[PDB]
């Protein structure tokens, strides 16, 4: 009954799905896919014309998600990789469209690393999520 | 939806992601 | 709580290390990867004798990279994760737009040396297709 | 370089990285 390790490119296309689901469902409940140490950034520029910076835990993750405005939140999929990494990881690089509030979609460029959370079996947390807008960035 | 990804219970699972 | 080095210094030596070497001698690139290690530049290939073949058969000539930005934090098991965002231009080709990203992790013995667990690259034009 | 990064000598590090 020993397995083998879930399939990286499986675990990587459903979480996708799962994240974007929620955010245009209930973004209010985005906090719910990260840990203690887990880092977050969602574009945006600071005063300067520069990209603004990460927060990190639960409860930093999920008033800076609050503070954006997911309304009616649109995306499409455009491209998802997938591979194992440390300790039994999965890296996720996903580009898209997104789309607040029924105004333009725009381009971007992510990175997720997935930890197992060891309790049950197929059980993972989001250790990282690194998104950024290709406007905002090039 | 064969994994799970973070701290839900059953129905708020079975509300977003069935 | 070991005084972990910084994962943004880390994040940002690695990528000087490797655009200066991809641009200086692409043959030595394989230098920067294990036994496990995968590599992506558009199926994926394992260890670093694969790895330099999948280099050579891309033909890195007069390599220019413009980076716009670079993000790196730390992950799992004292790693860190690095998406990068730049331009490419392969042979004085026109520059295209890119995304990358690195896993580096620790190799357990010596100090503050790391080696690329995860290398996947795409340009963004074969995508927004 | 504070920070080594995979498998070179103290020699190809002066002709690439300093």
């Amino acid at each position: 009954m020993v397995m083998e390790k879930p399939s990286p490119l499986l675990v990587g296309r459903e979480f996708v799905r799962q994240y974007y689901t929620l955010l245009n469902q209930a973004p209010d409940m985005l906090h719910r896919f990260y840990g203690k140490n887990s880092s977050y950034v969602h574009g945006g520029l600071d005063s300067n014309g520069k990209p603004a910076d990460a927060v990190y835990g639960q409860k930093e993750i999920h008033r800076k998600v609050m503070s954006q405005n997911f309304t009616n939140c649109h995306t499409k999929i455009r491209h998802v990789d997938a591979h194992a990494t440390l300790n039994d990881g999965v890296v996720v690089q996903v580009m898209g469209l997104l789309s607040n509030n029924n105004q333009a979609l725009r381009r971007f460029m992510q990175t997720f690393v997935l930890a197992p959370e060891g309790s049950v079996a197929n059980k993972f947390y989001v250790h990282n999520d690194i998104f950024r807008y290709q406007d905002e960035v090039f | 939806p064969q994994y799970i990804f973070g701290d839900f219970s059953p129905d708020e699972f079975n509300q977003f992601f069935v």
